[PDB]
RNA sequence: CAAGGAGGUAAAAAUGA
RNA sequence: CCGAGGGUAGGGCCCGUGACUGGGGCGAAGUCGUAACAAGGUAGCUGUACCGGAAGGUGCGGCUGGAUCACCUCCUU
RNA sequence: UGAAACUCAAAGGAAUUGACGGGGGCCCGCACAAGCGGUGGAGCAUGUGGUUUAAUUCGAAGCAACGCGAAGAACCUUAC
RNA sequence: AGCGCCGGCCAACUCCGUGCCAGCAGCCGCGGUAAUACGGAGGGCGCGAGCGUUACCCGGAUUCACUGGGCGUAAAGGGC
């Protein structure tokens, strides 16, 4: 499985590393998890609604969320930062 | 009621029923696993709980939650089957007691080590 | 003079466009372990003031219980509501067998050796009222041959 | 075995002194005038006022380690005095003071009823002429206990006989310090003995 | 565009972000020129032969580099360390 | 002066992250 | 003669299993609509019948677990 | 007439305080209606989003963020 | 000399590590940066040649009510 970064995701990814390191690892965590299993697994796989509708969204901390989508060969990563 | 009527159809008796059919009355049940994968709990919880499909020896193959902090079980691996249910995985009504036949006890663990069957560790004490 | 002890404290809430404000509700009983036993509601919004408008009251409200040696005269079991309360004499040697309610009311009433039973509702402020009650209904054979004389 | 560590712990946990050593309890070094609160780290911080599990609990176990006894003898008697005529506590104290090493600490051949209970186990005490080496030997009244005639000339049985040389024993008990023996007159009624447990809640801790 | 990691790739670059610091921030500034200029800039661009069919390369140290190629609005990353 | 029983009803407007 | 048992034929009850199929429950913030709770925007619920992707809609009768809380149409100052 | 497996940690009754109503009674505010002058269209100023950039420092995000922190960014300020 | 436990029921609290992960769990539930609830340690509580867990019976369960329950609206008056 291929992992994209958008360039939203990207220079959020970069903002987690320089400022809260415990961040950019549970997203390492999340796509490791993710990468054996898309749908299942931890941070509270659910799938989207009203506007992310056809992404899915994996919750970092409490506020936080790691929004993705999946096809048969990728991973793209919308967003890993804030409350979508 | 009226007493007549407690002379004619009396009263019912509770009629209590298992929680644990596939033990068969036993405390403790010999099984062989069979799958022995990670599931993920129901409602307000997430974690990835581990457990085993267990065919045991009165012909049930139910599965049975694998307690503590690792394991070294696979699919041929002989276990005892405790009893005990797993409130947040769905159909675990069972437990695999360890420290048998080939369920190892947990490592480095010192707090309560009757359960999950660890040794006496003797650093000089 | 008067021992008091505190069994029920709650925190209740009162609903409002902004959130709940709280209100707290103190139940407690008062006795000199030689007779007497009295039992006040006082509620507050905190709860210091509300122990000390409970003791206020409690001592406003107080009973004769006619202790024989260590004990009740007779059984007697009153509803109150749906809460429902049995006391039985019991030998001297045997202790206050009750829950945690009639237990703090039987013991600052001056009770040794009780046999207690919570029926029905076993809410700690009905079952305290059903005790009491029940503390209020007890008679002496002094009193029945009182009234029983028919003058 | 019966409880074998600090004593000490178990007097500052209770909050009263249980007086389980002898000398050292009427001494100033007896750690109940130096640190009247319960061990631990968190010893100093304030009580949290108890529940009435804890109060019974509490006033068991103090009972309980007076006598240095452990849960099933000391429930088995608790059980025995239940299952008996007359009031529950008082029989219970009674079967509880009945025991030989309690005698024998009464009687002052012992500093302690843990030294009493050594004392008993090493044939040093006989009752009625013969050796009883068991300390949990119920004493029935007009037994006659007294000192091993191997053991009459031994240091510390003399020198606790002269310490209790001019001190008054209970009125259930005889002494004869030159003789080395003393008499179970009575049993012990609740008025002659006064230790600090409430025995009417020992009863209704063990009515759960 | 956006930035594509292989299997091998992020976890070696995972690698370098368990085991030392100023290589992943070297590693994405060169991500930061690629973006921009996407066959010159810093670190040694160079397109190689007979190994690579049209694929790019890098320098972050002489004994590790960077090998990538870029499509429409695509950034493939195929290694995260040394030759061979 | 004071009321009760009876009877003709708003529209076209859905959703919640 | 009876007779253990064996063989043949026909039934009754129970159990395991079966391509496929029917609803149930769980993981569930997937898709579609807005039925019910505020006269929930057509008061609601019900028995029955028909129809409709779907909640549902409608016919007949019933119930209050709803409504005379304003002008104005039929009878009183 | 009338179950079971399985599943849930509740499902419920009356009553209280609120909130809400395309429920009602009474009553306010440039809330509507009556009236004047505007914005949205043009050019320019300033702030924001977006995009670009080495860097376009950061914050504010319906009313109640958007010439708002700036009641003074040529190097100073200035954090990029 | 060991075993269980130290969120509440239920006697017994602090620090560190972890961070909706690893895990605990009988119920309510705890864990997404200070967790008395996870893991360890110190300290504490309960028992002690034992201490816990599982399976089953009775109890609490006046939740089959003879002692000792109910049926307007909570499950419950048969359509007459
Ligand atoms: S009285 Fe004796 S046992 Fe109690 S604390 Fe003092 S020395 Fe220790
Ligand atoms: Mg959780
Ligand atoms: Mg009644
Ligand atoms: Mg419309
Ligand atoms: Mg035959
Ligand atoms: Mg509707
Ligand atoms: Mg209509
Ligand atoms: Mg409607
Ligand atoms: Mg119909
Ligand atoms: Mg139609
Ligand atoms: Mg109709
Ligand atoms: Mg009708
Ligand atoms: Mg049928
Ligand atoms: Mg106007
Ligand atoms: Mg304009
Ligand atoms: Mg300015
Ligand atoms: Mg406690
Ligand atoms: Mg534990
Ligand atoms: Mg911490
Ligand atoms: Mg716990
Ligand atoms: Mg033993
Ligand atoms: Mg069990
Ligand atoms: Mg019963
Ligand atoms: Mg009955
Ligand atoms: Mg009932
Ligand atoms: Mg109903
Ligand atoms: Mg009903
Ligand atoms: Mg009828
Ligand atoms: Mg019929």
């Amino acid at each position: 499985m291929k992992l994209i970064w958008s360039e939203e995701s990207w220079d959020d990814y970069l903002y987690w590393q320089e400022t809260d390191k415990r961040i950019v690892k549970k997203i390492n965590e999340l796509i490791k998890d993710t990468r054996r299993t898309p749908f299942e697994g931890k941070g509270k796989p659910e799938p989207l609604k009203h506007n992310l509708s056809g992404f899915w969204s994996r919750r970092i901390t409490e506020e936080h969320r790691l929004v993705y989508a999946v096809t048969d060969d990728s991973l793209l990563i919308a967003a890993c930062r804030y409350h979508y | 009621p009226t007493i007549n009527q407690l002379v004619r159809k009396g009263r019912e008796k509770v009629r209590k029923k298992s929680k644990v059919p596939a033990l068969k009355g036993a405390p403790f049940r010999r099984g062989v696993c069979t799958v022995v994968r990670t599931v993920t709990p129901k409602k307000p919880n997430s974690a990835l709980r581990k457990v085993a499909k267990v065919r045991l020896t009165s012909g049930y193959e139910v599965t049975a939650y694998i307690p503590g902090e690792g394991h070294n079980l696979q699919e041929h691996s002989v276990v005892l089957i405790r009893g005990g249910r797993v409130k947040d995985l769905p159909g675990v009504r069972y437990h695999i007691v360890r420290g048998v036949y080939d369920a190892a006890g947990v490592k480095d663990r010192k707090k309560s080590r009757s359960k999950y069957g660890t040794k006496k560790p003797k650093e000089a004490a | 003079d008067f021992e008091e002890k505190m069994i029920l404290i709650r925190r209740t809430a009162r609903m409002q466009a902004g959130g709940r404000r709280f209100r707290f509700g103190a139940l407690v009983v008062v006795g000199d372990r030689q007779g007497r036993v009295g039992l006040g509601f006082g509620k507050a919004p905190e709860v210091p003031l509300a122990v000390q408008k409970a003791g206020y009251y409690a001592r406003r409200n107080m009973v004769e219980v006619p202790l024989q040696n260590g004990t009740i005269p007779h059984e007697i079991e009153v509803e109150f509501g749906a809460s429902k309360i049995v006391l039985k004499p019991a030998a001297p040697g045997t202790g206050v067998i009750a829950g945690a309610v009639p237990r703090a009311i039987l013991e600052l009433a001056g009770v040794t050796d009780i046999l207690t039973k919570e029926l029905g509702s076993r809410n700690p402020i009905n079952i305290a009222y059903a005790t009491m009650e029940a503390l209020r209904q007890l008679r002496t054979k002094a009193d029945v041959e009182r009234l029983r004389k028919g003058e | 075995g019966r409880y074998i560590g600090p004593v000490c712990r178990l007097c500052r946990r209770e909050g009263v002194k249980l007086y389980l050593k002898g000398e050292r309890c009427y001494s100033p070094k007896c750690a109940m005038e130096r640190r009247p609160y319960p061990p631990g780290q968190h010893g100093q911080k304030r009580a949290r006022r108890p529940s009435d599990y804890a109060v019974r609990l509490r006033e068991k176990q103090k009972l309980r380690r007076i006598y240095g006894i452990s849960e099933r003898q000391f429930r088995n008697l608790f059980e025995e005095a239940s299952k008996k005529k007359g009031v529950t506590g008082s029989v219970f104290l009674g079967l509880l003071e009945s025991r030989l090493d309690n005698v024998v600490y009464r009687l002052g051949f012992a500093v302690s009823r843990r030294q009493a209970r050594q004392l008993v186990r090493h044939g040093h005490i006989t009752v009625n002429g013969r050796r009883v080496d068991l300390p949990s030997y119920r004493v029935r009244p007009g037994d006659e206990i007294a000192v091993a005639e191997k053991s009459r000339n031994l240091e510390l049985i003399r020198q606790n006989l002269e310490a209790m040389k001019g001190r008054k024993v209970g009125p259930w008990l005889s002494l004869d310090v030159e003789g080395m023996k003393g008499k179970f007159l009575r049993l012990p009624d609740r008025e002659d003995l006064a230790l600090p447990v409430n025995e009417q809640l020992v009863i209704e801790f063990y009515s759960r």
